[PDB]
């Protein structure tokens, strides 16, 4: 049978049903719930503000490829 | 044969100057082209900065190591690489005339992509002699990748 | 502006609308129109019958990677 | 030696497609450097002005670098 | 003794000539599978291009390097 929640998996058994289930990368690794998802909430970076070291822009903006970028209004 | 064997850096330098001169020709004729003339001119003119490594020993050494590679050991190389090359290109074209493969164009240079490690060995389409395809390509690694190409690497040792 | 259809493209000029032309890989290629989705017919080979050596299978069959691969339903 | 080539050969790039990934030196090297290591992405799926001039300068690259200097670097630590 | 220690060129030309026989007959019986006896023979004529490297001190020593490294290394190694 599937393996549940908190159960040993891949050590020739897989987990129950893949909406409430991930077994990581782990060598010992444990059925677990997907988390959901949260936007990217504040303390994010703004447009024209330095992103990558050390803050990530929010999602309407993206952070280009450069030594010191910035975001920017994708699109 | 004095230009043929000695002095390359002077024909270098001078290729260079002719690029320039025909980008210009071409922007004041009002084409679009004189960009494709003008990278091959930046191209260059970057890598005849190893005409300078020379006034320092060990950079100068290790330029005239450069020169005698291209000229002893890759000029050899790349006499049989491209008769295998063309001969596998022209099989494979004449047994699968569609899809990534109807030129030889497209066909030689979906087969370069193997030797530099990022070929495409998948046969998740449907062609007719599928099976036959497999057997070529095999081939044709074996031939270029693993024997010809480590061979390269023995013979610039030895020289 | 863009290159129409039995004109010279990619030296330094794109094809038109890119839903109706293209420009393929020939080293003077010109832009051609696309054509249409023949599905396939007769002439192929049918299930349980050798495929790959010289005659590819219809639509609702697979060809599966074997040395002498017999097309089959893929469920 | 490697630095030289790959800069010349970036900014070489960069002129001569100014959008979509080679919009930048930084991102054009990056691009370029990926070739050494053997994870290149020569797929050609995009739909440039200057394909074809882009394709022979990809290919002088890839054969000055990946197959001249880096075996000649395995031969010369084979020397010392 | 001389049909495999020796004498691989002959050999090589031969098998090609054999591919386009079997081509041709199978041409004639209304078998598509004749294009897969073709290209075969084809694949090998460009390599046997390389038989026309003696004459040239050069690329024929080369050539006989080719063929010493196929029988003495790579053999072992597929093996
Ligand atoms: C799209 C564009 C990419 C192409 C880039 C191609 C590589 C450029 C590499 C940079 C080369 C600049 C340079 O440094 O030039 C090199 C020549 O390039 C080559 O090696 C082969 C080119 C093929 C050295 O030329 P050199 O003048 O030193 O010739 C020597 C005499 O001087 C000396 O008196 C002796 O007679 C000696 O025997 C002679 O040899
Ligand atoms: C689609 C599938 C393609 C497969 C192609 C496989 C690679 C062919 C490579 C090109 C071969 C052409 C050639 O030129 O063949 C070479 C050797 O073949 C091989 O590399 C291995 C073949 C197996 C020379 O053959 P040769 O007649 O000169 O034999 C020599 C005598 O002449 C001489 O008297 C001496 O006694 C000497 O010891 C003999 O050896
Ligand atoms: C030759 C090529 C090697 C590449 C693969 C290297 C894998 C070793 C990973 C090191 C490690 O750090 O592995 C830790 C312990 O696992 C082991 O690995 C035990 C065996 C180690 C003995 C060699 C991680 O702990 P974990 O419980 O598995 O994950 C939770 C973590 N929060
Ligand atoms: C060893 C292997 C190396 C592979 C990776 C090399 C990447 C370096 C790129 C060089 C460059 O030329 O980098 C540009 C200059 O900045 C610097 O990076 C300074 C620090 C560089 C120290 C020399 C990028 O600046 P930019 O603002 O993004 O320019 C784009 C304007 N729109
Ligand atoms: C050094 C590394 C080399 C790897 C790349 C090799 C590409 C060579 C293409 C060979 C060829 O055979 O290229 C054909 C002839 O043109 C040329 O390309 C001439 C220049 C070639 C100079 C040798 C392409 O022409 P086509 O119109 O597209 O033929 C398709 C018919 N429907
Ligand atoms: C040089 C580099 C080699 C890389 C490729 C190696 C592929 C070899 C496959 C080995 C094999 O063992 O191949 C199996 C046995 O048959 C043959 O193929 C005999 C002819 C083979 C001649 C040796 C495949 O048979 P199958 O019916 O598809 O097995 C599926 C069962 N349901």
């Amino acid at each position: 049978d599937c393996a549940k929640e908190g159960e040993v998996c891949s050590w020739g058994k897989k987990c129950c049903d893949l909406d409430n289930f991930y077994c990581p990368m782990e060598f010992i690794p444990h059925c677990k719930k997907y988390k959901p998802y949260v936007p990217v909430t504040t303390n994010c970076a703004k447009e024209g503000e330095v992103c990558g070291w050390g803050s990530k822009c929010c999602h309407g903006l993206d952070c280009p490829l450069a030594f010191i970028p910035y975001c920017e209004k994708y699109r | 044969k004095s230009l043929f064997v000695d002095s390359y850096s002077e024909i270098l330098f001078f290729v260079q100057s002719l690029f320039m001169l025909v980008s210009v020709v071409l922007y004041f004729s009002q084409r679009k082209e004189y960009v494709a003339s003008m990278v091959f001119s930046l191209a260059m003119g970057w890598t005849n900065m190893l005409y300078y490594t020379r006034g320092f020993q060990q950079m100068g050494i290790y330029a005239v190591m450069i020169e005698k590679m291209i000229l002893r050991d890759l000029c050899r190389f790349m006499f049989v690489y491209l008769v295998f090359l063309f001969g596998f290109s022209t099989a494979v074209v004449t047994l699968i005339e569609d899809g990534k493969y109807n030129s030889l164009y497209s066909t030689c240079l979906e087969l370069f992509k193997f030797t530099i490690g990022m070929g495409d060995l998948e046969f998740t389409e449907n062609y007719d002699f599928k099976a036959v395809f497999i057997i070529l390509l095999l081939a044709y690694v074996i031939l270029t990748y693993i024997l010809l190409l480590n061979m390269l690497i023995a013979l610039m040792g030895e020289t």
